[PDB]
């Protein structure tokens, strides 16, 4: 079937250069067109560029500046999305789309990008930081009664001062799930993520059940696990 | 007790159209029997409405 | 679709033109590229809806007993004539609604024409289905080009003064 | 000096969607029907003479089914066969049945 | 640069309900607009393009309408596995400016939000910094007001917060305000408090706690 | 074909523009034009090879062993309804291609008329498809009567100078 | 019908024009304009009343005496494939005299795009066909038009002089 599958990512530093890749299978590449749209965190879709199968029509965004570079070749069926003078700003998703081309069913004469793009990808992640690979520090929270008709407590442990995200955090390794809430992570003013979770319990099962926090990260290979009394 | 120039099995139609898709068995001044249902004849332009 | 937009409060026929002046605003239905249409509309529709039918004996289209082959003949028979009544309701009215359209557009361009066989060293386009008159227009002055009494020579030397000045 | 006329067409809010050639679905000013998705669901007995087979068929008739001693020198234009039509009478059968009943 | 501007900015109904959203601009694109549907970890699918037709493989649950400026997105067959967030985009003309978008949630019953407070552990206080989490549960909507006050001090511009997804069985959401500390501050002041409003609580509820009582 | 020649260079759209001025000369293919032809094009195709099959039992059509009657009626129909699919493929076919030339034509006609609707006072026809522009027009003064966005009246001082003179 | 009258007088031809200038009057067929146009008539003919003709054995489509139903299935198979040929005739030459019309008038618009191509600051149209020539135009410049030979820069300063004036 129709399905665009990219590559190219990683981690980089603020000013580097790399070339992502949109690996396109299931249709005749050499007859549709593609472009180059991103989605910023905490903002909305934003298209950058756009190709043609001739390659002599190719235009660009006004956030771009010819600071980008895009190519195809029809003898890869793939792109060539060229990225120089980055910044903290461009850390975003990029995703690559193939163009509908008319306002039929099925287009059996390829057009435009006036009627929309049905065709999207996977996605890969392009962190872009100067920041290096760190451990998570772990840091537990004490409870303490606060609702007196209720009897319930709060408890939980901040992840602060990791790189990179996410960082998969449970309880028990996977025992307690009911109540887990996991907090999305934001910056720092150092740069790095920081999150929190918790889990609502109630006040009789604080000195009697043990409440580990594990956290494991995968690319630092480093596992802390904190107990929270 | 009614006028009607075109029988159908399942109920009447008049002959004031070209196609019908009641029943494909008729008698008289009939409608040809066609499985399309939806036959918008347009008698005027197309539709343009207003910006403001 | 070049008609930016029509006019909705128009209901006293299918075409028009809607004056601009120092006596006032208002719309007025044409009353001759509007008959001029219907007669080519209507003369579509009573060649197909009227006096088109049939009236035979025909023969048992659906049976409930199943003998085998001349039940069969006949089944193939019947699907085929209802598929080629309905090939042809599909090439009929879907070319009857495509030339709608275009004689919709013909007789846009045959008010145009008409328009335009008159307002020549007049007036100009705007581009929006409007004509700019570069001269005094009364009430008087429209029902001239609506009923096709205008006179090019009268208003040749006031609206040429403003034309290409 | 200085007037403007526009040259326009009617524009209907309440429209529906025609079938063309070039486009799929366009809405339009006006537009009809030519398919009779409706009936009144009863025969109407003019101009043709309906003729009412209530408890026999076309082949009952024929045959002198004691049922249909109503129908002696009966004259019509078109024969309405119910679904609820049956025989009590001696059994026939009809070879070709829509063969003679045609 | 032609701003496609939407209204409003977040829609809350329940299922069976009728969801109107707009998305306006400032030319003709009413064959040149489409709309997609935009899922937090999941790629985009093209629900209408032109804003008159309906994309394949989409049932038809979905519709809409509209041309010159004005367009309407009615979904009279909303399905609770369908609360996604909507955006419009203008194919007339480069460049492609998209829209902000309209989250649409499920309509809840509001509830009283339990006020939660964390003082500093000793691990942390150790390490060289400090940090003060104030806990919020059990809340709805999302417009939530959440002020820090030190001393009888109101303080800004040194806050960080974390809204969760909304649950699949309980529908509810949960806030943790993380306050940024250091280890010289955490020993200058004495009195931390956390204010919370909530639309569904007739009363401001806080919470305070002492620095000699971690 | 009144067009003299068209543009084998441009092979990235059905229409365009043949810019030359003093930077230079070049191709553009039209984004407006090229665009709207094809939804009139691609909407012929899908509803005549889309959609269009009928999945149904059909009968014996070729008999090795000759039986009398009842394989000469059936072979009369067969042989109807062969001939009938290909008049209607004489018909439809026929008439598509002949329609597709004056889509082409009407399609050249709006895009005269696009430019028509904002050259009036400002440039003038050649007689092979081209205009003669009478003022001075860059590469953005292409590109805005390629987009639509051109205006007439910035341009009307300029270009009246040396028309008439 | 905006042509008011055509020309009774010519015989030779479909098309043609009427000059009129100081020496003399007198009526001459364009050979261009109506040999282009027989090529889309005969074209519309030899495709319909030529090499249409199907030879084949056909079955007994009369009968005296009545069988039953093996004759009941011919009778509705004959009926309809002649009245689905008289659907056709009633949807193929009904349609071919209207394209017809659209055809002549589509033809005396490429005579008009002919003659407003190289007329233009030349002259005007006057509303009933006739085109109102500003200058001197002999019995040599009636036929620079007719065979597409009529130069637009050598009677540009001649016509414009009265034109606007």
């Amino acid at each position: 079937e129709v399905q665009l599958v990219e590559s190219g990512g990683g981690l980089v530093q603020p000013g580097g250069s790399l070339r992502l890749s949109c690996a396109a299978s299931g249709f005749t590449f050499s007859t549709y067109n593609m472009n180059w749209v991103r989605q910023a965190p905490g903002k909305g879709l934003e298209w950058l560029s756009y190709i043609s199968t001739s390659s002599n029509t190719i235009y660009y965004a006004d956030s771009v500046k010819g600071r980008f570079t895009i190519s195809r070749d029809n003898a890869k069926n793939s792109l060539f999305l060229q990225m120089n003078s980055l910044r903290d700003e461009d850390t975003a998703v990029y995703y690559c789309a193939r163009d509908r081309g008319c306002s039929s069913t099925n287009c059996y004469v390829v057009g435009y990008y006036f009627y929309g793009m049905d065709v999207w990808g996977q996605g890969t992640t392009v962190t872009v930081s100067s920041a290096s690979t760190k451990g998570p520090s772990v840091f537990p929270l004490a409870p303490s009664s606060k609702s007196t008709s209720g009897g319930t407590a709060a408890l939980g442990c901040l992840v602060k001062d990791y790189f990179p995200e996410p960082v998969t955090v449970s309880w028990n390794s996977g025992a307690l799930t009911s109540g887990v809430h996991t907090f999305p992570a934001v910056l720092q003013s150092s740069g790095l993520y920081s999150l929190s979770s918790v889990v609502t319990v109630p006040s009789s099962s604080l000195g009697t059940q043990t409440y580990i926090c594990n956290v494991n990260h995968k690319p630092s290979n480093t596992k802390v696990d904190k107990k929270v009394e | 007790t009614c006028i009607s120039e075109c029988i159908t099995p399942n109920g009447s139609i008049p002959n004031d159209k070209p196609f019908q898709n009641v029943n494909k068995i008729t008698y008289g001044a009939c409608p040809k029997y066609v499985k399309q249902n939806t036959l918008k004849l347009a008698t005027g332009m197309r539709n343009v409405p207003e910006k403001q | 679709a070049f008609i930016e937009n029509g006019w909705e409060g128009m209901i006293d026929g299918w075409y028009g033109f809607r004056h601009q002046n120092s006596e006032g605003t208002g719309q007025a239905a044409d009353l001759k590229s509007t008959q001029a249409a219907i007669d080519q509309i209507n003369g579509k529709l009573n060649r197909v809806i009227e006096k088109t039918n049939e009236k035979f004996h025909q023969i048992e289209k659906e049976f409930s007993e199943v003998e085998g082959r001349i039940q069969d003949l006949e089944k193939y028979v019947e699907d085929t004539k209802i598929d080629l009544w309905s090939y042809n309701a599909e090439l009929l009215v879907a070319l009857e609604n495509q030339h709608t359209i275009d004689l919709t557009d013909s007789e846009m361009n045959k008010l145009f024409e008409k328009t335009r066989r008159q307002l020549r060293e007049n007036a100009e386009d705007m581009g929006n289905g409007c004509f700019k008159i570069y001269h005094k227009c009364d009430n008087a002055c429209i029902e001239s080009i609506r009923n096709g009494t205008y006179d090019h020579d009268v208003y040749r030397d006031e609206a040429l003064n403003n034309r290409f000045q | 000096p200085t007037a403007t006329l526009c040259l326009g067409h009617h524009a209907v809010p309440n429209g529906t969607l025609v079938k063309t050639i070039t486009d799929d679905q366009i809405e339009v000013t006006n537009a009809t029907e030519l398919v009779q998705s409706s009936s009144t669901g009863k025969i109407c007995n003019n101009p043709h003479r309906i003729l009412d087979g209530i408890d026999c068929t076309l082949i009952d008739a024929l045959l002198g089914d004691p049922h249909c001693d109503v129908f002696q020198n009966e004259t019509w234009d078109l024969f309405v066969e119910r679904s609820k039509a049956f025989s009590n009478c001696y059994p026939y059968d009809v070879p070709d049945y829509a063969s003679l009943r045609s | 640069d032609i701003q496609m501007t939407q209204s409003p900015s977040s829609v809350s109904a329940s299922v069976g309900d009728r969801v109107t959203i707009t998305c306006r601009a400032s030319q003709g694109i009413s064959s040149y607009l489409a709309w997609y549907q935009l899922k937090p970890g999941r790629a985009p699918k093209l629900l209408i393009y032109g804003a008159t037709r309906l994309q394949s493989g989409v049932p038809s649950r979905f519709s809409g309408s509209g041309s010159g400026t004005d367009f309407t997105l009615t979904i009279s067959g909303l399905q609770p596995e369908d609360f996604a967030t909507y955006h419009c985009q203008q194919a007339d003309s480069f460049p492609l400016t998209f829209g902000q978008g309209t989250r649409l949630e499920i309509k809840r019953t509001v509830a009283a939000p339990s006020v939660f407070i964390f003082p500093p552990s000793d691990e942390q206080l150790k390490s060289g910094t400090a940090s003060v989490v104030c806990l919020l549960n059990n809340f709805y909507p999302r417009e939530a007001k959440v002020q820090w006050k030190v001393d009888n001090a109101l303080q800004s511009g040194n806050s960080q917060e974390s809204v969760t997804e909304q649950d699949s069985k309980d529908s509810t959401y949960s806030l943790s305000s993380t306050l940024t500390l250091s280890k010289a501050d955490y020993e200058k002041h004495k009195v931390y408090a956390c204010e919370v409003t909530h639309q569904g609580l007739s009363s401001p509820v806080t919470k305070s706690f002492n620095r000699g009582e971690c």
